[PDB]
């Protein structure tokens, strides 16, 4: 999918050039920047969401503990 | 995973393309992800995924335009790997950056400035955000820092600049900006830096004006629209923090083996808060006719605003003196929505929209025409009339009629094509046979032959007032349709009355008193009192053989304001003008510059100085000038024109 994203950016640049509008070259440095941004965003969002998920799972284990409490 | 992929793809790419191209790229990526079943959430928006409420509110306080393109640009500006290159023909990005980074005491610098290197090394040493307003004359000393060539020697981060080594600070960020949106860059530049386009396209200004009218007019129902903004705001925050407080009280390892645990009832409040968030989402579903309707009722208004402003830009083609910027049209918009006496006693909302659009057209014309030659007033009036005709939904679009009215002369005829109609000249006969090509004018020649009142009407002083009925249409026509048909008839028949009949057509379109302000002399006292900023100078561009000093002198005397009048003749005039303006910036008195057309470069320098200066509210700078092309375009764009 990432490769396809780069290829469609190249195709869009070519189409814009054919139409006659102003276009700027897309370098593989752009692909490197895209991959780096993907890594950073994935890390940050995964960290936050999974911290909340771990809190929720600890809460669920405590819910099972309360189930055992009502059991005895 | 898929959402982050799309977010990063939009962040790294799509930084130069306009709104339509960005949407096309996003749609293509989303379609491809759907084909491969990479699960990506669709209800969320790119402007919301990467932004926080506090950051968005700070941007709003930092004067960020409400356009979603500008929000995306701010998002890209916040998070980046390569230093951005901002393209802001409007000029809003520079002020947005300055307000956003005012806390970090960002310093302005120009490439043309010789102290650029000193400012750069000062920024690296201290770690200050730096902005360069012009990069077209690129200086390649930034190639190492753009490449981030960093050498980690000891505990030092060291940068090699020219033949010198400078320590780097992590807090240092360099911002590159270009005023020209039409400049081309070498491939190394686009390889090394990322683009943040701020060009105000039709969609961009359309959305900006839509959001502005939503906020300004309809304000408590702007909060009804912002029910969507608050559904996940101060609303869902209570839900989430209530859940976390319930977790805090869930097992405090206290009261073990106790049948008393009412804390469960707080989950009822949790359910109520979650239901509040979900039902406000269902209010956003009711936006199938709630907020989409609050938007589409003003959609004609915003479309007319975009058309008006792009007519205002493209007006520079017909004359070099017709230079208008975004800020001028935005001041027009604010003066229409705010400080408008016409809506003081008006509360009905549809009628408020109607009077708002009427006053928008009126104020736009009355502000543009003041700096427009009298021979061109009818041109802009007709342009606004066409815009309003397109905007209103009841009338036909009239593309064929206007197209013929503008391009009749390009139609080629023949000697035999003219039937030599009695009572009509050869050119008149060519006009008749040419305009008969229209389906509504196919039987026109028969009407020429049959009619007998043609002789008096054709030779009358004002045929446009009593144009006879010749065009044949199966159904009764609108008054606007009759007006345009008679306009075509006048153009083909008595072209000498074309201007007068154009006046009548504009009157029928935009009201009989649309030009009634023009006949009266300029109310200089009101224009210089309000509606003009002290920073913006007043340009009085008079044609040869006329001076504007008398009117401004009368204005100053009647306002009992001490005004210093100096002439631009030599370096002594330059020094006197500089001293007078420097005194008047702080004192607040008026200062006049006479015949400023003599020094174009000094005028450019004065414009640059005026931009940096902070005039007092009472400060007013009048620049009486001759209308010659030597005057820099930037001053005309940065000042109010009065011909």
């Amino acid at each position: 999918s990432c490769v396809f994203v780069h290829q469609t950016l190249h195709q869009a640049n070519a189409r814009l050039a054919k139409r006659g509008g102003r276009t700027m070259a897309i370098t593989p440095r752009h692909y490197l920047d895209f991959i780096n941004h993907y890594a950073n965003l994935f890390h940050e969002k995964r960290s936050e969401l999974e911290e909340q998920q771990m809190h929720l799972n600890v809460g669920l284990r405590k819910i099972k503990e309360t189930v055992d409490q009502v059991e005895e | 995973a898929g959402d982050c992929l799309l977010s990063a793809a939009f962040i790294a790419y799509a930084g130069y393309f306009d709104q339509q191209m960005r949407q096309n790229l996003f749609t293509t990526w989303s379609h491809h992800l759907q084909q491969a079943n990479i699960q990506f959430r669709t209800d969320i928006a790119r402007t919301e995924y990467l932004s926080n409420a506090d950051e968005r509110l700070r941007w709003q306080a930092s004067s960020l335009p409400a356009d979603d393109l500008c929000t995306e640009n701010a998002i890209m500006l916040k998070r980046f790997n390569r230093y951005p290159l901002i393209i802001d023909p409007s000029g809003q990005a520079t002020e947005f950056i300055m307000n956003e980074y005012k806390d970090r005491k960002i310093t302005r610098t120009s490439f043309l400035d010789d102290a650029f290197r000193k400012n750069l090394e000062s920024a690296l040493r201290f770690g200050n955000p730096l902005l360069v307003q012009d990069v077209e004359s690129y200086d390649p000393v930034l190639n190492p820092v753009l490449n981030r060539e960093v050498r980690r020697t000891g505990g030092r981060v060291l940068i090699t600049l020219g033949d010198q080594d400078i320590d780097l600070s992590p807090s240092f960020v360099i911002f590159l900006s270009t005023r020209d949106p039409t400049v081309e860059f070498p491939p190394d530049l686009c390889s090394r830096v990322t683009f943040v386009n701020f060009t105000v396209t039709r969609s961009s200004l359309q959305s900006q004006c839509l959001n502005e009218v939503l906020k300004a007019e309809r304000p408590d129902v702007d909060e009804k629209r912002s029910d969507l903004l608050k559904l996940q705001g101060e609303f869902q925050l209570r839900l989430r923090q209530l859940e976390k407080s319930l977790l805090q009280a869930l097992n405090e390892v206290k009261g073990r083996i106790l049948d008393d645990d009412t804390i469960i009832t707080t989950l009822e409040n949790l359910k109520r808060e979650a239901a509040e968030v979900t039902r406000k989402v269902e209010e956003t579903d009711i936006v199938m006719q709630e907020v989409e309707t609050v938007s589409q009722q003003y959609l004609p208004l915003s479309t007319a605003c975009s058309s008006i402003y792009f007519t205002m830009e493209s007006l520079k083609q017909i004359h070099f003196l017709y230079q208008y910027s975004l800020q001028f049209f935005l001041d027009i918009y604010h003066n229409v929505l705010y400080e408008n006496p016409n809506l003081k006693g008006v509360t009905d909302h549809t009628q408020r929209l109607s009077i708002i659009t009427k006053d928008l057209f009126q104020v736009a014309f009355n502000r543009v025409a003041r700096g427009m030659l009298h021979q061109d007033h009818i041109t802009f009036a007709m342009l606004l009339a066409r815009i309003k005709l397109k905007g209103t939904v009841g009338e036909p679009t009239y593309d064929a009629e206007f197209q013929h009215f503008l391009r009749g002369n390009e139609i080629v005829l023949s000697a035999g094509s003219t039937p030599r109609i009695q009572g009509l000249t050869v050119e008149q006969a060519e006009a008749v046979v040419r305009l008969s090509c229209l389906p509504a004018f196919k039987d026109l020649i028969a009407k020429v032959q049959a009619d007998e009142q043609f002789g008096i009407w054709l030779d009358s002083s004002s045929p446009e007032q009593t144009v006879p009925y010749l065009w044949s249409e199966e159904t009764p026509a609108t008054p606007i349709g009759q007006a345009i048909h008679r306009l075509l008839l006048i153009q083909a028949f008595r072209p000498d009355r074309l201007l007068a009949m154009a006046h009548m057509f504009v009157s029928t379109n935009l009201g009989e008193s649309f030009m009634s302000i023009m006949e009266q002399p300029l109310d200089l006292t009101h224009i210089v009192g309000t509606e003009v900023k002290p920073n913006t100078p007043v340009l009085m561009c008079s044609v040869p053989g006329y001076d504007a000093s008398g009117h401004v002198e009368d204005l100053a005397a009647e306002q009992n304001t001490q005004i210093t009048s100096i002439a631009i003749g030599s370096a002594e005039g330059f020094n006197q003008a500089d001293k007078a303006i420097n005194t008047a910036v702080k004192s607040g008195r008026w200062v006049m510059l006479k015949n400023v057309h003599l020094a174009p470069g000094w005028l450019m320098q004065l414009e640059k100085k005026l931009h940096s200066l902070q005039p007092h509210a009472c400060f007013r700078l009048f620049l009486t000038m001759e209308i010659n092309p030597k005057v820099p375009v930037n001053l005309l764009r940065a000042g109010r024109i009065f011909v």
